[PDB]
């Protein structure tokens, strides 16, 4: 059968039960429902005791699959997430849960159009400044799209600031000025 | 990570058919399918692709099932549907098949209609212990002089025909199957020898070459031609053999007596060497796996002979092998020499020298030896084997022969006499009475006297003579088995009465 | 049709993906977004919606993510009468710069071999002129031939010779293979038989098709190429009944190509780095080379040997597919002796006295006989010298010396590097000649005199004319 | 393995050449001028 | 414990258990078969599944069907019920004779025997063969290469050992066929059979047998010496006897042992052998030796790959071979039975602090005395035809009848003690019988029976 | 307790892979629940890989080992001579223990 | 350049053996997997798709040419190695030079007998 893919991609073990989560959740179009839930279980399962109990491999696969049985019905999951559960459990990928819900996360991330956005600066920068920053940053992008702004700081640059949205890059810092006179003078 | 972690396998299973008897293809390459399912297949077990292809389930995987196919890759896609047929493969077996020509599984393709057998036999079962059997002890006739006296064949045996690349191996094997016209169309029913030539990666121009030649002897009508030719998928070139193993194992256990003529080992050991390393066995020496040797043993220790109470038949089996450059050491030729009882080897240089068949003697091995003789070759083959072996000690010291002292001479003399007698014309198999009379004449000393380049011309006009004014000597010599002593006084009186009158 | 994204690139292999209708093995993809046609060849269903293909032509530039289109077919080439004088390759273009082939049928270069009740049992020898060939190992009409040697030992000069002798004594639309050869050379040939009348550019009544695939392309081309020449070959055959010459250099590279993509197909290396499918791929491709009863292909291949070696399994496994197997040795033309044919290595199937008569096999054998005489006496002529042999013995070597002489033969091709004229020896005269010899006529000649001529009358002139200057 | 002295290119195997050349350059010689 | 077959990769099976994974080398019972599968335990994969080899083919399995755990390794019926029975690696009759009906049962898998169990100084085991005894002769717990095939008498020199190590010691014998050919390995039987070392009517036979056939998975041929061990291990550890064990052949075991290492994915080592060559050798050759109860003395054919006697097989072989016996064509063509080359058999106890000054001596003048006649032939003086006719004499006298013969050729059959061969070989060097004809020597037992042929 | 203690997950080819030992060194002998004992060669993010001084047989997936926080080390001295021992320092004479009282690696 | 503008050039690649050995380091660190001798599947189309760009134009074209003289370093004298193999049977001739002649005095070292040009005369002047 036809298989519906992610707005991004994931791979691995993690990326393929991801792929496999969200195509099977599209069909039914059931997508915020089974976010909330993976979100649920991750929470569930980041608990230590859970975590060092299912995370072992002396003992027995059926008890382990058991017990996650038991712990998906007893916290009123749908049927996707119970047998993504079960199914996770029966190939032994436990231990990559997490990374499931990551990648499922980042998948719905940019399914909600959600842009990654760095913007390093030799020093904190000012709100009003900042606050301008993302208004023509928003100009960036197409329809359905948000800034998801992380305004790290690096005072090597020594000034300007240097962009990064999604994967375009604009490199306004002043030590990149510097090393371009550099390498003129040199050249 | 995993051939079944396919997202459409996890997706299909997170929404929530039969994978018993059932599967879908997970990947196709390189003739291997990755099947998903099939939860109750059995290891070596037929299966049938949506297409009409077949396959055998040689690898059983936790989460999938690695399916060798019976043909082309194009015609199999992924996602086609897989189905049990529930058996081991087995071919058709029966006295149906002599004269036609199949394939690895039984199917004519010689156009002249279905194979009309009832009885199936499946491909892989196992040889006859060490109870059922007993010694090889009749011969098994080729009709080849050289191979008939210094390496006899019995009824029962194994003897490899190994050699570089156009050497005559094939010609032996056609002379063998050729010779045994001459006991299937007389009475006695326990010389009749039944023979199934199995084709493993050769021309079709070749394998018609040979039918061609095998009608035009009447050998045919007891024959059986098995070919997986060389553009047949690698599966049917690795189950040829045993598809003719089982094709004579139904004469062997019937009281009759089949001969088998594997054309070659080699092709079918590359062929499963192949299958191996797609579906990603572990390779060895000359990237072949491991159970290479147990493929081949396997093979070749279902040729035996049976004791008076299974029926007493036989199987007897000629391999056949290619070495390059004569290396007997490379893989394959070492395990095959390690599993026969002997082998008849071929040299090139023999074939230039003049000498055709180009059968080394020294080289050239029968570990049943005189068990697989008569009584009359065994008289005089000692003696020649003797007098060539002698022959081979002192062949050095030719080309200086002539400042040698009169026993070396007298040596290469003999030597040189009975080489020349050795030589033979293809497809031309000699009763076994007839090469008992020349080799008489050459080895009691009626041809040192002759010229060597003569030879020759005296063993055609003499055995012409000895066809037509002593058929009495013939007949009494081929129903006794043994030269009687009157024989004996029959023979030399015809010889030297020849010779006198011989120009 | 079907349409994919280029998901992976690695050198000549692409894995591309597709939401919808995966293609069958073997199909033709188009790249979409290509100045100039690149053709992907389906090899592998790899799971997972994607497949791993071989491409035609140089993989610069391709993005993951660009667009294939599926052509719903193998590579298709233009067949018929329309491809006689142009220069096709891989993938059915043409590269002589003179046009579209305008044919009106396109043949599929992937095809099942002819059947075993389609098989022809007839054999009839095809006389070259070649000395060497015609005695010890004579080709067949319609038989597959085959010649092997190393690197330099005059495989391209003996398959021109043999297109010059017999595709110009034929009338049956020849068809000439180039495969993963020198481009100088293709230029060379194609040159010579516009030169020759061969193939006509203007007035289209040309008699051979030229299909080129050479060292510069990736392997996939090298690897398809025999097979495009092949397709064009069977259809002259079948579709018109008539007799075809196809002529392969060379086609050791076919195998070569395909190890260049095995391990990137992902495939475990099989002895001396080949594909684990070397037979059954050579199988599959030699097996259409063939004469059925349909029409006849008369097949000449030149084949490297890696290394002057013979037992590599390329040169290994083609021995098995031929009927008359000619084997070049560099020690014959490390001794002048040019063909360097071996004698006491090349074989024909046709070499039976029930085929070609006593006295022509009769002087086969002993010609090989007396040479393989003087391979053994040459080691007491090592150790002793030769002033230390029975005269019988020195007739021998002498005999065989002469033998070996008359064994060469100057080529028309050849003119520029040996300088010499051409000649054409017919059968009986190679007979006679070599029974003379054999018989000892000439032991009075010096052995000089049979180098480099033509019948046994030109040794006697040359042997006067010695006499007379020297 | 006949011939395998001069094959192998060797010490030997020159002086054997050598050898050939030199005594039938000398009946090539003897040969021509009795023609 | 009761397991589920996860994986059938040819002869290798990988059986997952739900509760007590069996440990490494214990046998395993493939249920629903009509004849016994047996799987071998190699390794423990992790998630209670292990990975086994099969001893059997392994056609008609089907993943998920039952295996039971049989508690402990391959086990073989061991006692005086096995002579002259035939059995396989894993212990079930193959002669169609009925049911090994011995008390116990011992596993084919067990340590050698320890540092104090050792025997501390080398004694000599007699054969009664003159050639043997005198100039190569066998140690006690040693190992034995037996060289040469067909056609120098091996199946007689073998059944002739059976016999004398019977008759002179009381001690069994173990035969065990790794890698047999299925032909020979009916005629081996059968001439066991006529030559009376086997009795299918009474309990007087002497050998068992063990065919691991050469159609079998490398499995049961990389077990079959350990099955045949283990009788002989029996034979010693329970009855204190001087215990016979011919193994043939020693390269199809290491060829048996390199396949099956080559199955399981293990990377090859050089030549292609298995990684673990020196220690499969060692695990073996190790439990044949002498304890404080009895001794195991080995008997191997040695097959030599392309002649190359430094290949790892024969040099790993050679590591534990403590003499050599060499059976010669051109001794057999020659007229002298056995065919033991009498100068290229060799022997580490040779030696004259084990064997003692006058056997050395004796052997050391023999040796000498056929290497000068070697060297005399060569050139074909004074005293040197002397040393012709003394060497010859000496090569006449190293022949021997064998009992195992007596019924096809008549002659009695003789068992030469010890100190005969050294006093007759003596003897014949000092020149006591430089009168007696040179066909006295032929064919004889100990040198009063020269002086009395001689008479005739 | 997976800090002084492990579970093999695997055994085989001499090495045992083992969950656990958190706190073991590299090159540290640690002992089996069978008597054997073993080396720890590859510290890896998930497991130890163990180089085991004996048979392979005595150890089962599942089997605990226990970590005798030293790197492998034997016992030297002067109460050493007359005495056979194995690789590891165990007296294989039957002469009872050996009376060391300094080990060194 | 020149080849293509009617100049004519000379390269020498001295030598391609070292580029082989470069090229498999880098196939190797990008995991694509060992052939003989660890080489790549594809070194012969890397010297070959190198070899074939020296030609000699027509007119049309300008008539320029760019010859090519690679330089191998063969082990030994072994001339039968996989790279020497592949660059010999690329090339329009071969120059071998020896250890033996260049002791002997023979300085340049080339085999004349071994040493071939298969285009020959043809490139040559009539005095030549
Ligand atoms: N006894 C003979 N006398 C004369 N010619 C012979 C004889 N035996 C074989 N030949 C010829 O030698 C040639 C090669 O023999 P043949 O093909 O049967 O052997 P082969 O080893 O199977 O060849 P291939 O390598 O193709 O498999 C044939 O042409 C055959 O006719
Ligand atoms: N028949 C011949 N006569 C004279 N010289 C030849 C002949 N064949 C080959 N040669 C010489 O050997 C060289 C190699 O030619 P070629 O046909 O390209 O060999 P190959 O294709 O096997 O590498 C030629 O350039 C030529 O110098
Ligand atoms: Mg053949
Ligand atoms: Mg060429």
């Amino acid at each position: 059968a036809k298989l519906v893919r992610p707005p991004v991609q994931v791979y691995g073990i993690e990326g393929r039960y991801a792929t496999a989560l969200y195509s099977a959740a599209s069909k039914q179009n059931k997508l915020e429902q089974v976010e909330k839930e993976l979100l649920r279980v991750a929470q569930i399962l980041k608990e230590p005791k859970v975590a060092a109990s299912v995370l072992n491999p002396y003992v027995k696969r059926s008890i382990k699959v058991k017990s996650l049985n038991d712990i998906t019905a007893k916290e009123r999951f749908s049927p996707l997430t119970t047998n993504l559960i079960n199914l996770l459990a029966e190939n032994g990928r436990l231990s990559n849960t997490q990374g499931v819900v990551s990648a499922f996360s980042t998948m719905m991330s940019v399914h909600r159009g959600e842009v990654p956005c760095t913007v390093t600066s030799a020093s904190p920068l000012e709100e009003a400044t900042l606050s301008e920053l993302k208004t023509v940053l928003k100009s960036f992008l197409s329809q359905g799209q948000v800034l998801k702004l992380e305004a790290k700081t690096d005072p090597s640059i020594l000034g300007g600031m240097i962009v990064r949205i999604g994967e375009k890059y604009v490199d306004m810092s002043v030590k990149t000025k510097i090393q371009k006179l550099g390498r003129a003078m040199r050249e | 990570t995993g051939t079944a972690e396919m997202s459409s396998i996890l997706e299909e299973r997170i929404l929530g058919v039969d994978l018993e008897e059932t599967g879908r293809v997970l990947s196709i390459g390189d003739g291997i399918a990755r099947v998903h399912g099939l939860r109750n297949v059995q290891a070596e077990e037929m299966v049938e692709f949506s297409s009409g292809l077949k396959g055998m389930s040689l690898n059983l995987e936790p989460d999938n099932v690695g399916v060798v196919v019976f043909g082309n890759d194009k015609l199999i896609k992924e996602g086609d549907i897989v189905k049990r047929t529930g058996a081991i493969v087995d071919v058709p077996v029966g006295e149906e098949l002599l004269g036609r020509v199949v394939d690895a599984l039984g199917n004519a393709i010689d156009g002249k209609g279905p194979i009309g057998s009832k009885t199936r036999r499946r491909v892989g079962l196992k040889a006859p212990g060490i109870i059922p059997r007993i010694s090889v002890r009749e011969p098994m006739q080729t009709g080849i002089k050289a191979v008939d006296s210094l390496v006899p064949i019995g009824r029962g045996q194994r003897e490899l025909i190994i050699g570089d690349r156009q050497t005559g191996k094939t010609s032996i094997a056609i002379d063998t199957i050729i010779n045994q016209k001459r006991f299937n169309d007389g009475s006695d029913e326990k010389k009749k020898l039944y023979c199934i030539y199995v084709a493993i990666g050769q021309k079709r121009s070749t394998v018609a070459q040979l039918v061609k030649r095998l009608t035009d002897a009447d050998a045919m009508k007891y024959t059986i031609v098995v070919s997986a030719t060389a553009s047949d998928a690698a599966p049917l070139q690795y189950l040829a053999p045993y598809s003719g193993c089982s094709m004579g194992e139904y004469f062997r256990d019937n009281g009759k007596h089949a001969l088998i003529i594997y054309d070659d080992l080699s092709k079918q050991a590359v062929a499963y060497r192949q299958m191996s390393l797609l579906l990603r066995r572990p390779p060895g020496r000359e990237a072949y796996p491991g159970d290479v040797f147990y493929l081949h043993s396997r093979l070749l220790e279902r040729a035996a002979k049976m004791n008076d109470a299974f029926g007493g038949g036989s199987l007897t089996a000629l391999p056949v092998i290619e070495t390059q450059a004569g290396d007997v050491s490379a893989y394959i030729p070492t395990n095959v020499i390690s599993i026969t009882d002997g082998q008849i080897f071929l040299e090139t240089e023999l074939f230039y020298k003049g000498i055709r068949p180009a059968i080394n003697v020294g080289l050239s091995v029968s570990r049943v030896g005189s068990a697989a003789q008569t009584r009359a070759m065994k008289q005089v083959a000692g003696t020649m084997k003797l007098e060539l072996a002698q022959y081979r000690e002192v062949a050095a010291f030719a080309q200086f022969g002539s400042d040698l002292d009169a026993a070396t001479q007298q040596l290469l003399s003999r030597g040189v006499r009975l080489t020349e007698l050795l030589k033979q014309g293809q497809y031309s198999p000699m009763a076994i009475e007839e090469q008992v009379a020349v080799i008489y004449a050459g080895v009691r000393g009626y041809l040192d006297k002759l010229e060597p380049s003569k030879i020759t011309k005296f063993e055609n006009a003499f055995l012409s003579h000895v066809v037509s004014q002593h058929q009495a000597l013939l007949g009494t010599i081929r129903a006794d088995g043994k030269i009687s002593e009157q024989s004996d006084a029959k023979l030399k009186e015809i010889v030297t009465n020849f010779l006198a009158g011989f120009e | 049709a079907a349409t994919g994204r280029i998901v992976a690139v690695i050198g000549a292999v692409v894995d591309v993906q597709f939401d919808e209708g995966l293609p069958p093995i073997l199909n033709a993809l188009e790249v979409q977004g290509r100045e100039t046609r690149l053709v992907l060849e389906v090899a592998q269903h790899l799971g997972e919606s994607t497949v791993r293909t071989i491409a035609m032509d140089g993989t610069e530039g391709l993005v993951r993510g660009q667009k294939v289109l599926d052509s719903g077919a193998p590579i298709k080439i233009p067949v018929g009468p329309e491809t006689l004088g142009r220069i096709m390759n891989v993938i059915g273009e043409p590269i002589d710069e003179r046009g579209p082939i305008k044919t009106k049928q396109f043949a599929p270069i992937h095809a099942e071999a002819p059947e075993f009740m389609e098989m022809s049992v007839e054999q009839e020898i095809l006389v070259t002129g070649i000395k060497v060939v015609d005695l010890l190992a004579p080709y067949a009409k319609g038989g597959k031939i085959g010649l092997f040697g190393g690197a330099g030992v005059g495989k391209t000069v003996l398959i021109m010779e043999l297109i010059n002798n017999v595709a110009k004594a034929h009338g049956g639309y020849s068809v000439f293979a180039g495969v993963g050869e020198r481009t100088r050379e293709g230029n060379d040939l194609y040159h010579e038989m516009i030169e020759s009348g061969v193939i006509n550019l203007k007035d289209a009544t040309s008699k051979v098709a030229l299909v080129y695939g050479q060292m510069n392309e990736p392997p996939g081309a090298r690897a398809r190429v025999a097979l495009t020449g092949l397709t064009v070959a069977e259809y002259f055959r079948d579709q018109e009944g008539q007799d075809v010459l196809l002529f392969i250099d060379n086609i050791f590279r076919f195998t070569q190509a395909g190890s260049e993509v095995s391990a990137l197909l992902g495939r475990i290396p099989s002895a001396v780095g080949y594909q684990p499918t070397l037979a059954t791929d050579m199988g599959t491709m030699q097996e259409r080379i063939t004469t059925t009863k349909k029409g006849s292909i008369t097949s000449v291949q030149a084949i490297y040997v890696p290394a002057d070696d013979l037992t590599d399994p390329a040169p290994a496994t083609t021995f098995a597919h031929l009927d008359a197997t000619t084997v070049l040795s560099r020690a014959i033309a490390e001794l002048g002796i040019y063909p360097a044919v071996d004698p006491l290595d090349s074989t024909s199937r046709i070499m039976d006295p029930n085929i070609v008569g006593s006295e022509h096999y009769d002087v086969a054998r002993g010609v090989q006989k007396i040479l393989q005489d003087y391979k053994s006496l040459q080691d007491i002529i090592a150790i002793l010298g030769m002033d230390e042999l029975s005269e019988e013995d020195k007739l021998t070597v002498s005999r065989a010396r002469k033998i070996q002489r008359f064994l060469s033969q100057p080529f028309q091709v050849a003119e520029v590097f040996t300088g010499h004229m051409g000649k054409l020896v017919p059968l009986k005269e190679t007979i006679k000649g070599f029974q003379q010899i054999l018989a000892g006529e000439y032991d009075h000649l010096p052995e000089q005199a049979f180098y480099m001529v033509g019948p046994i009358e030109e040794a006697v002139a040359k042997a006067d004319k010695l006499a007379e200057e020297h | 393995g006949a011939g395998s002295i001069r094959e192998a290119g060797g010490a030997f195997g020159k002086r054997e050449q050598a050898e050939e050349e030199r005594y039938f350059r000398a009946q090539s010689r003897e040969q021509l001028a009795a023609l």
